[PDB]
């Protein structure tokens, strides 16, 4: 109990009024945590495409999209960092149960996202990449982001991805947001001399 | 160019602003893609780079 | 693009709705399961042991 | 009827002996119990639903807010704890009438 | 300490955090040290022009 | 009594004369007269003393 006489914890439901005169718990609290449960699509008033679903998919590279890991004791991604799970699924394993992973990726490629999709108006859930990383075509069959933009389990993949003829062919392409491409990097040994003067 | 032309005037700071450079066309033309996968080529055969 | 949200108290019995309440209005209330003497008893009971 | 309950407190008060309730009126929200009356219900406290619904307002992430009260009791208490709850965090939500 | 709010050990706390809560309690009447002039501090007490 | 004073607990009780928080008035009203301020206050702790 509590110094008023009230149970200190008393269990407890979020209701919300379902259309006419239904009365339904849109989710239930338990102990410290507040659980929030999506039971209505959409909140607002009965439009249905909304912001379209845009599941990304993405993989983690430096300085674009990088994955850093959450505060255990400061729950849940702060500030800046948007949320992005893949189960984690130990592909060896057999059973390979997959509880999508809490890492949260941020940097240019996310931050480009953030201010693209205020614009757009668009709501959209990210997630990480488990097989093939940036796409590639082994044999007869495509990897990575890409299967899951042609399976249709990712609309729009983003990343450090660069362009080629093959994948524009398969699928349509935004216009690039940095100068990029192939390059070496090397130590310089020396200079030279030339008497000149 | 005209900064190596001449090397009277010179370019300075750090260039801003970058863009692309695309053909321009009147919309919905059927080419423009293949256009864009024509040019794809040239920049990943090295003819765009060669020129 | 106005939302409402509620105390205890507004929603009362769960049974009786004025429809003068707009719809979407979000609001807090005990569990069903919570509210049954099969368990706020078995519970009280409990307490007094 | 929530006056049920304020009797049993009376009555709590007058023979010190422990009593709770699990259900309707007993279970509703009353007035701070006298110290000395012993008393037990299954009422959730107005603070912890205010809390409620700043972490219901928090997990949609709606930041700014306005508050309609009235006269009603606890009212004033209500923007207290309100007050208390929202100013502790770090987050620059909006409190923009009362 | 120079002095800073910390806002959750336990119940919410106040900017009673090193030298600066100390004033508050009214056991200091003055700083006088270099403590540096900023908003978060302007908000409760008073500050002299910038020595 | 001042306990009555809250609407919510007794609604229905209704009073002759002013309790003894609403005292203060007149030690407010006191104040005028001494034209100062700044005063101490020391109060039990109670409904009453809070209120």
């Amino acid at each position: 109990f509590s110094e008023d006489g009230y149970q200190m914890h008393p269990k407890l439901v979020i209701i919300l009024l379902n259309q006419e005169r239904k009365w339904e718990r849109v989710g239930k609290y338990k102990d410290r945590s507040l659980k929030m449960w999506p039971v209505f699509d959409l909140y607002p008033n009965s439009e249905e495409h909304k912001d379209e679903h845009l599941s990304i998919v993405t993989l983690e590279e430096a300085p674009f999209v990088i994955v850093e890991d959450v505060d255990p004791l400061s729950g849940t991604c702060m500030r800046n960092t948007v949320p992005c799970r893949k189960q984690i699924r130990p592909e060896n394993r057999t059973e390979e149960g997959g509880n999508y992973i809490k890492r949260c990726c941020k940097g240019f490629c996310i931050d480009i996202l953030k201010k693209i999709a205020k614009t757009v108006k668009f709501t959209y859930d990210l997630y990480l990449v488990t097989n093939g990383k940036h796409g590639k075509k082994i044999n007869g069959v495509w990897n990575g982001m890409i299967g899951e933009v042609v399976t249709k389990r990712a609309y729009m993949a983003v990343g450090s991805l660069t362009i080629n003829e093959e994948r524009s062919e398969v699928v349509d392409f935004s216009v690039p947001f940095i100068e990029t491409g192939i390059s070496v990097m090397v130590s310089r040994s020396n200079g030279t001399v030339s008497p000149s003067a | 160019f005209e900064a190596s032309q001449d090397c009277d005037l010179v370019t300075t700071g750090e260039l801003f602003f970058r863009s692309g450079f695309g053909i321009g066309m009147r919309k919905d033309s059927p080419w423009k893609q293949e256009v864009s996968l024509n040019i794809l080529k040239s920049h990943e055969n090295g003819f765009m780079e060669e020129l | 693009g106005f939302t409402w949200i509620v105390p205890s108290l507004v929603a009362g019995d769960t049974d009786t709705v004025p429809d003068e309440f707009p719809t979407g209005l979000i609001s807090v209330s005990y569990d069903e399961w919570d509210y049954d003497l099969p368990a706020r008893v078995r519970d009280g009971i409990a307490i007094i042991t | 009827q929530e006056a049920i309950a304020q009797i049993l407190d009376f009555i709590s008060v007058q023979t010190l002996t422990p009593i709770l309730g699990i259900h309707g009126g007993s279970s509703m929200i009353m007035a701070d119990k006298e110290e000395a009356s012993m008393f037990f219900q299954f009422g959730p406290s107005i603070e912890q639903q205010a809390s409620v619904m700043l972490n219901i307002m928090e997990e949609y992430d709606w930041y700014i807010f306005s508050i309609v009260t009235t006269y009603f009791p606890g009212y004033q208490d209500f923007e207290n704890k309100v007050r208390s709850t929202i100013e502790n965090s770090f987050v620059g939500w909006e409190l923009e009438e009362v | 300490k120079f002095g800073t709010q910390e806002r959750v050990n336990n119940s919410n706390a106040a900017a009673w955090n090193g030298m600066m809560g100390e004033l508050l309690s009214g056991q200091a009447d003055m700083i006088v040290a270099p403590l540096t002039i900023n908003n978060e501090r302007a908000q409760y007490i008073e500050f002299s022009k910038p020595f | 009594m001042s306990i009555y004073s809250d609407k919510s607990i007794h609604l229905s009780f209704l009073r002759t004369v002013p309790p003894y928080s609403h005292q203060a008035l007149v030690w407010f009203e006191m104040m005028r007269l001494f034209n100062w301020n700044h005063v101490i206050l020391i109060v039990s702790d109670d409904h009453e003393g809070r209120a």
